[PDB]
C-alpha cells in the first residue's frame, strides 16, 4: 500500500565508527537506491551504503540485542 | 440371452492363460459381470466381479494379483487374464450375468463353463447334510445356515438358491429369500430367519435332482455353501 | 455406508443414468427448436420441402447448426391446452399466402391466428419469422383484382412493391410487443434457394440476443 | 321442423333432470359436516427431491408398492424412480417428447406413455435381454393423447383430445370400444376402485360418467364454468372431485347426482393443474399455478394447508396407494415427496 | 566525527496519509464487500443456469473477496503506523494482495473473451461455452495469478524501525532497480497493456455487430461498453504511471525527496483509485444486467 | 339437416336414459361420504402422521 518507508539520498563518504552507533535497518525497497540507516547515541541517524566498509562487519557486531 | 466361454485346455504351473466370454442376445454393457469356478469335484467359489460400466472390481483373497477381469463392452466379450498358473486354479470357469436395481434378479444367468486343467472375516455358509435321497412326489427341505445374520436394515436378506443339474451350469431359484426366479415352478420356495434357511419342494419331479447351493449376496467375497446332493 | 453390496450397485447405475441424462441434456441444448406455424393451404409444405398423426418434426442441418421443426398441423384441437408446450422454442416461423386475400375473407383468417399467435402469454419474448408465400401467383392476380376487395382503405397503386409492403406492414401492426419480440418478414416464392439463410440468419439474431441477455449487457 | 320439435324435447328432459335433482337436495354437506372437528392445520415436510429431468415434468404416476415412480418430462425421458434411496431404476428415451400423460401398471411390469403424437406407446419393463422395450404403440386418437391409465396388463382406457376415450386390448392393439359425448377436448381420466366405471373431464365444463363393459356414458355433471382439467374419484368410488380452470374444485356425488361441495378461494385466481385424496378421503390436494398446492378439507371446504416449495406450476400431484407420502410434480423440472 | 547524510522523515505525508487513506479505504472496503458478497450470493443460488459467463463472474467475485480480505490490516496500520502483525502475516497478505490484483485482471479479461466469443461467434459459442472449460481456464488462471505474487511472497519482510514496525518488501541489494523493473513491468504489460488490447479488440467486433439493425437495447449496450472501457483506462492507468515514475525516481527528479514526498503522495492517492475498482467492478459486470438484477429482486423477495 | 336430425336423435336417447336414474338425497350421500371418512381416519398417514421410526421416508 505503499506506505512511503523513510528512504536514503546521501551517504557518509567516511567509514563508519559504530561505537556511536546503537542500531542499524536496511531500508525499504520503496527507496530508488538501497541504504542502511544508522542511529546514535547522539541519536541523529545517518545513512550508508551496503557495500560500505564499515557497514557490514559492524551490521554483524550490532545485531539486534 | 448367451454367455459362451472360450479358451482353457491344458496348462503348465507358473503360466498364462487367458479366457473369454463372449454375450450375446442382451444389453450386455447394463449387466454387471461374474467369474465363478467349480473344481473337479468341489462346490462353487466366486471368483472375480466388474460392475456394468467396469467401475468397480471386486477380486477373492485367493486370486487377487494374479488374475484381472476386464470386459470390452462394444465387441460383446468379458476376459480374464490369469498368471502364475496353480493346481488348485483346475476347474470349470463359469461367466455369470448380474443386474443390480430395486426388484431385479442378479445371478439368472450363468454361461456353460470352459474347463482349465494345470499340470479370516469372509461369510462362511454351511449346508451340513450331503445327500438327501428321494422319491418323486414328496416333500424335501433343504437348509442353509450362516455365520452372521444376512438380514439387512433395508429388510433384504441376501440368500440366494442355486440348482446344478448333472452336467449342467447352475440356475437360479430363489433370489432374494423367498422370491422366486423367473421360469422356476412353483414348487420351489424359500423361507428363513437371518441366519437359518430353508428351500421347500413340494411334488418332487425326476428333473429337481441335482445339487442345490445357498450363496450370500451382504458383501463381497460373495461365498458358496458346500452344497446338498439329490438322489433317484 | 450402511449400504448392502447390492445397494451400492444399484447407486452405481443410478449414477451411470445420470451421466447420460447430462450428456442427453447438453446435447439438446445445442439444438435450434422452430414452431412451424400458420393457415392450411399455405406455402408451409413448400417450406419443409425446400428445408430440408399428430405432431411433425423435421431435422435439418446448416453451417454447423442443427435444426428440428415442428409441424403442429393435422392437430385439430383446442390450441390453448397444448400451445404452452412449446413456451422456449428459440423462434416461430408462420407462413401466410399472398395469394390468400382474393379467396370470412382468408387473409383475414390468417391475419386473426397470427394475431393470436403473436400476442400469446407463452411467446412474449418468442421471436417470429414470418414467410409470405406464393409471392408469383400475388403478381398475376394483383392485376385482375385489387387489394381493396381484402383491405377497404388500401389507396395504392396495382403493383406487387406497394401492395406486398402494405401486406407486411397490416401484419407487423398486429405486434402489440415491438420492444420485447422482433418480426422477421420474407418474401419468398415457390421456386427460392435463400429460405433456409433467411432462417438461419434469424436465429443467429435470436441466439445473439439470448447471449447478450445471458452476458449482462442486456 | 322435426330438428326444433328434436331441441325442444331435449330442452324439456333438460328441465326435469335439473327438477329431479333439485328435488333430491334436501341438504347440503356444509349443513352436515358442521358438527365435523376439523382437521386442523397440516404441515407436510419435503423428504425427498427428484433430479435428472431437464425439462418441465407434466405426468407422475405412483405404483402400486408406494415405491417405485414413474415421471414424464418433455426432455422426451421417462424416469422410473425409487422413491426412498432416490435412486433412478430406469431411464427410457421417448420416441417423441411431446409427452402430456404417464401411467404406471398396477402390476409393475408395464409404463404407458402418450401425448401430441396421438399414440399410447406401452413400454415393457420386465424382459429377458434387461432392457426396456416398446411393447405396443396404439393409433387411433386423432387428436394428443392427454391421459391413459391401465385397468389390467392387457387393457387400458385412454382419452384423446378428439372429444374421446377409447379402451384398447393391448394384445391385439385395437379400441374395444370407444366412448363418445362430450363436445370438447378431454382432458383427464380417473378410475374407479374396481375398475367397473371412470369419469372423464372435459373442456366443454363436464364431467361424464362410463360404464366401461357397456361402453355407454351413465351420467352427465356440469357446474364448472370453465375447462375441467383435473379429476379423481373418492377412495369408495361414490363420488369424485374436479378441478379446473376457473379456480375452483368441485366434489359430485355419483349417487345423488349433484354438486355436493365446493371448494375455492378470493386470494386464488389461478387454474387446478391436478387433484388427488388422501386414503381416508378426508383431504383434498390441488396443485395451482400460482406454484404451490393446497390441502383442503374435503367434507368442510377450509384449507388445511400449503405446499409450497416449487418454483413453478404444480403441474401433477399423486398420492401413495398406502398413504405414507405426497409426490409433486412441476415446470420447475424437480419432484418433491411429502410427509 | 560523522553529520552529513541524513534521511528525509517524511513527517508530514504520514500525518496526510493518515488522515485520507484510512477513511478511504473504510469506506472502499465496506462497499467493496457489499457488492462483492451480494454477488455471490445471487451466484450460487440457482445452481441451475450457470455457465461460463457465472464461472467467471464469480472467480472474479473471489478476486475481488481476495483483495479486500487485506484492507482492514492496513488501516490498521495506517493509524497505529505500527505493525502489530507477524511476520508469516505480512508473507500472507503480500502473496492475497498481489494474487488478487493479478487474478482480477485476468478475470476480467476472461469476461471480455467469454462476451466475444458468445456475441461474435454465437454458432461457435454453442460448443464452447461449456462449463468444463470455464472451470478449467478458471484454473490455469489462478495458477498464473499465483505464480505472479510470487516475489511478494518470498521477498516480504518485517523490521522494527525505531519505536515502531514496518512490514514492507525488502528486495535483494545489487538488484533493486532491477527488481521492481520487472515487479513494475508485470503490473504494466499484464494488467495495462493486456486488459486495453483485449478489451479494445474484442469489443469494437462487439460494438461493430451491435450497431447493425439498431435498437434501443443495442444502443443502451454500446453506451455501457463504452463506460466499462473508460472506467477500467482511467481507474487503472495512474497507478502505472506512478509505478514507473517512482521505479527511476533518482534520475527523473533533481531535488531528491523534496518532489520525491509529493511523489509518494501521489501514489498513495493513485492507489486509492485502483483500489476503488475493485468496488465499481461488480457493479458494472452484475448490476447492469438484467438476469441479475431479477435474481437479486427474487431473493429479495424471499 | 339429416346429420343434425341424427345428432338430434342421439341426444335425446341419452337424455332420457340419463333421465331414468334411481337418485337418492344428498343428506344421505353426505352421511355415507362422511362415514367412510370418519371409518378410515386412523389408517390416513396424510392425516394422523405416523412416528418418524415407521415413516419410509424420514
Ligand atoms: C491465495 C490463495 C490462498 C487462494 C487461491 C485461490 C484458489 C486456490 C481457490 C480460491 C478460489 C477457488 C475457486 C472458487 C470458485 C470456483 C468455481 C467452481 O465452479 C470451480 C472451482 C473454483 C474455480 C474454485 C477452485 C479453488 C479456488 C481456485
Amino acid at each position: 500500500f505503499h506506505f512511503a518507508a523513510d528512504c536514503c539520498t546521501s551517504y557518509i563518504s567516511q567509514s563508519i565508527p559504530c561505537s556511536l552507533m546503537k542500531s542499524y535497518f536496511e531500508t525499504s525497497s520503496e527507496c530508488s537506491k538501497p541504504g542502511v540507516i544508522f542511529l546514535t547515541k547522539k541519536g541523529r541517524q545517518v545513512c550508508a551504503k551496503p557495500s560500505g566498509p564499515g557497514v557490514q562487519d559492524c551490521m554483524k557486531k550490532l545485531k539486534p540485542y | 440371452v448367451q454367455l459362451v466361454e472360450s479358451g482353457g485346455g491344458l496348462v503348465q504351473p507358473g503360466g498364462s492363460r487367458k479366457l473369454s466370454c463372449s454375450a450375446s442376445g442382451f444389453a450386455f454393457s447394463s449387466f454387471g459381470m461374474h467369474w465363478v469356478r467349480q473344481a473337479p469335484e468341489k462346490g462353487l467359489e466366486w471368483v472375480a466381479y466388474i460392475s456394468s460400466g467396469s467401475g468397480t472390481i471386486y477380486y477373492a483373497d485367493t486370486v487377487k494379483g494374479r488374475f484381472t477381469i476386464s470386459r470390452d463392452d462394444p465387441k460383446n466379450t468379458l476376459f480374464l487374464q490369469m498368471t502364475s498358473l496353480r493346481s488348485e486354479d483346475t476347474a470349470m470357469y463359469y461367466c455369470v450375468r448380474s443386474i443390480y436395481y430395486y426388484g431385479s434378479s442378479p445371478f439368472d444367468f450363468w454361461g456353460q463353463g470352459t474347463t482349465l486343467t494345470v499340470s479370516g472375516s469372509d461369510i462362511v455358509m454351511t449346508q451340513a447334510t450331503s445327500s438327501v435321497p428321494v422319491t418323486p412326489g414328496e416333500s424335501v427341505s433343504i437348509s442353509c445356515r450362516s455365520s452372521k445374520s444376512l438380514l439387512h436394515s433395508n429388510g433384504n436378506t441376501y440368500l440366494y438358491w442355486f440348482l446344478q443339474r448333472p452336467g449342467q451350469s447352475p440356475q437360479l431359484l430363489i433370489y432374494r429369500m423367498s422370491n422366486l426366479a423367473s421360469g422356476v415352478p412353483d414348487r420351489f420356495s424359500g423361507s428363513g430367519s437371518g441366519t437359518a434357511f430353508t428351500l421347500t419342494i413340494s411334488r418332487l419331479e425326476a428333473e429337481d435332482v441335482g445339487v442345490y447351493y445357498c450363496m450370500q449376496h451382504l458383501e463381497y467375497p460373495l461365498t458358496f455353501g458346500a452344497g446338498t446332493k439329490l438322489e433317484l | 455406508c450402511t449400504l448392502s453390496a447390492e445397494d451400492k450397485a444399484a447407486v452405481e447405475r443410478s449414477k451411470m443414468i445420470d451421466r447420460n441424462l447430462r450428456e442427453d441434456g447438453e446435447k439438446a441444448a445445442r439444438e435450434v427448436k422452430l414452431l412451424l406455424l400458420g393457415a392450411g393451404e399455405s406455402g408451409k409444405n413448400t417450406i419443409v420441402k425446400q428445408m430440408k398423426t399428430g405432431i411433425v418434426e423435421t431435422h435439418f442441418t446448416f453451417k454447423d447448426l442443427h435444426f428440428k421443426m415442428f409441424d403442429v398441423g393435422a392437430q385439430r384441437s383446442e390450441r390453448k391446452k397444448w400451445i404452452h408446450c412449446f413456451e422456449g422454442v428459440t423462434a416461430i416461423i408462420f407462413c401466410v399466402a399472398l395469394s390468400d386475400y382474393d379467396l370470412m375473407n382468408r387473409m383475414h383468417a390468417s391475419m386473426k391466428l397470427f394475431d393470436s399467435i403473436c400476442n400469446n402469454k407463452w411467446f412474449t419474448d418468442t421471436s417470429i419469422i414470418l414467410f409470405l408465400n406464393k409471392k408469383d401467383l400475388f403478381e398475376e392476380k394483383i392485376k385482375k383484382s385489387p387489394l381493396t376487395i381484402c383491405y377497404p382503405e388500401y389507396a395504392g397503386s396495382n403493383t406487387y412493391e406497394e401492395a406486398a409492403a402494405y401486406i407486411q406492414c397490416q401484419f407487423e401492426d398486429l405486434n402489440k410487443r415491438k420492444d420485447t419480440k422482433e418480426i422477421y418478414t420474407h418474401f419468398t416464392c415457390s421456386t427460392d434457394t435463400k429460405n433456409v439463410q433467411f432462417v438461419f440468419d434469424a436465429v443467429t439474431d435470436v441466439i445473439i440476443k439470448n447471449n447478450l441477455k445471458d452476458c449482462g449487457l442486456f | 321442423s322435426e330438428l326444433d320439435q328434436l331441441r325442444q324435447e331435449a330442452e324439456q328432459l333438460k328441465n326435469q333432470i335439473r327438477d329431479a335433482r333439485k328435488a333430491c337436495a334436501d341438504a347440503t354437506l356444509s349443513q352436515i359436516t358442521n358438527n365435523i372437528d376439523p382437521v386442523g392445520r397440516i404441515q407436510m415436510r419435503t423428504r425427498r427431491t427428484l433430479r435428472g429431468h431437464l425439462a418441465k415434468i407434466y405426468a407422475m404416476h405412483w405404483g402400486t408398492d408406494s415405491r417405485l415412480l414413474v415421471s414424464a418430462s418433455q426432455d422426451g425421458k421417462l424416469i422410473i424412480w425409487d422413491s426412498y434411496t432416490t435412486n433412478k431404476v430406469h431411464a427410457i428415451p421417448l420416441r417423441s417428447s411431446w409427452v402430456m400423460t404417464c401411467a404406471y401398471a398396477p402390476s409393475g411390469n408395464y409404463v404407458a406413455c402418450g401425448g401430441l403424437d396421438n399414440i399410447c406407446s406401452i413400454y415393457n419393463l420386465k424382459t429377458r435381454e434387461g432392457n426396456v422395450r416398446v411393447s405396443r404403440e396404439l393409433a387411433g386418437h386423432t387428436g394428443y393423447l392427454s391421459c391413459c391409465r391401465f385397468l389390467d396388463d392387457n387393457q387400458i382406457v385412454t382419452s384423446s383430445g378428439d372429444t374421446t376415450c377409447a379402451l384398447w386390448d393391448i394384445e391385439t392393439g385395437q379400441q374395444t370400444t370407444t366412448f363418445t359425448g362430450h363436445t370438447g377436448d378431454v382432458m383427464s381420466l380417473s378410475l374407479a376402485p374396481d375398475t367397473r366405471l371412470f369419469v372423464s373431464g372435459a373442456c366443454d365444463a363436464s364431467a361424464k360418467l362410463w360404464d366401461v363393459r357397456e361402453g355407454m356414458c351413465r351420467q352427465t355433471f356440469t357446474g364448472h364454468e370453465s375447462d375441467i382439467n383435473a379429476i379423481c374419484f373418492f377412495p369408495n368410488g361414490n363420488a369424485f372431485a374436479t378441478g379446473s380452470d376457473d379456480a375452483t374444485c368441485r366434489l359430485f356425488d355419483l349417487r345423488a347426482d349433484q354438486e355436493l361441495m365446493t371448494y375455492s378461494h378470493d386470494n386464488i385466481i389461478c387454474g387446478i393443474t391436478s387433484v388427488s385424496f388422501s386414503k381416508s378421503g378426508r383431504l383434498l390436494l390441488a396443485g395451482y399455478d400460482d406454484f404451490n398446492c393446497n390441502v383442503w378439507d374435503a367434507l368442510k371446504a377450509d384449507r388445511a394447508g400449503v405446499l409450497a416449495g416449487h418454483d413453478n406450476r404444480v403441474s401433477c400431484l399423486g398420492v401413495t396407494d398406502d398413504g405414507m407420502a405426497v409426490a409433486t410434480g412441476s415446470w420447475d423440472s424437480f419432484l418433491k415427496i411429502w410427509n | 566525527d560523522y553529520g552529513d547524510a541524513t534521511p528525509c522523515q517524511k513527517v508530514n505525508e504520514r500525518a496526510f496519509g493518515a488522515q485520507l487513506l484510512p477513511p478511504l479505504y473504510s469506506l472502499v472496503f465496506v462497499i467493496g464487500l457489499v457488492g462483492n458478497i451480494l454477488v455471490v450470493l445471487v451466484l450460487v443460488q440457482y445452481k441451475r443456469l450457470k455457465n461460463m459467463t457465472s464461472i467467471y463472474l464469480l472467480n472474479l467475485a473471489i478476486s475481488d473477496l481476495l483483495f479486500l480480505f487485506t484492507l482492514p490490516f492496513w488501516i490498521d496500520y495506517k493509524l497505529k503506523d505500527d505493525w502489530v502483525f507477524g511476520d508469516a502475516m505480512c508473507k500472507i497478505l503480500s502473496g492475497f494482495y498481489y494474487t488478487g490484483l493479478y487474478s482480477e485482471i485476468f478475470f476480467i479479461i476472461l469476461l471480455t473473451i467469454d462476451r466475444y466469443l458468445a456475441i461474435v461467434h454465437a454458432v461457435f459459442a454453442l460448443r464452447a461455452r461449456t462449463v468444463t472449460f470455464g472451470v478449467i481456464t478458471s484454473i490455469i488462471i489462478w495458477a498464473l495469478a499465483i505464480l505472479a505474487s510470487m516475489p511478494g511472497l518470498y521477498f516480504s519482510k518485517t523490521q522494527w524501525e525505531f519505536t515502531h514496525h514496518t512490514c514492507s518488501l525488502h528486495f535483494p541489494h545489487e538488484s533493486l532497480r532491477e527488481w521492481k523493473l520487472f515487479q513494475a513491468l508485470k503490473l504494466n504489460l499484464f494488467g495495462l497493456v493486456l486488459p486495453l488490447l483485449v478489451m479494445i479488440i474484442c469489443y469494437t467486433g462487439i460494438i461493430k455487430i451491435l450497431l447493425r439493425r439498431p435498437n434501443e437495447k443495442k444502443s443502451k449496450a454500446v453506451r455501457l461498453i463504452f463506460v466499462i472501457m473508460i472506467i477500467f483506462f482511467l481507474f487503472w492507468t495512474p497507478y502505472n504511471l506512478t509505478i514507473l515514475i517512482s521505479v527511476f525516481q533518482d534520475f527523473l527528479f533533481t531535488h531528491e525527496c523534496e518532489q520525491s514526498r509529493h511523489l509518494d503522495l501521489a501514489v498513495q492517492v493513485t492507489e486509492v483509485i485502483a483500489y476503488t475498482h475493485c468496488c465499481v467492478n461488480p457493479v458494472i459486470y452484475a448490476f447492469v444486467g438484467e438476469r441479475f438484477r431479477k435474481y437479486l429482486r427474487q431473493l429479495f423477495h424471499r | 339437416n339429416t346429420a343434425s336430425i341424427a345428432q338430434a336423435r342421439k341426444l335425446v336417447e341419452q337424455l332420457k336414459m340419463e333421465a331414468n336414474i334411481d337418485r337418492i338425497k344428498v343428506s344421505k350421500a353426505a352421511a355415507d361420504l362422511m362415514a367412510y371418512c370418519e371409518a378410515h381416519a386412523k389408517e390416513d398417514p396424510l392425516l394422523t402422521p405416523v412416528p418418524a421410526s415407521e415413516n419410509p421416508f424420514r
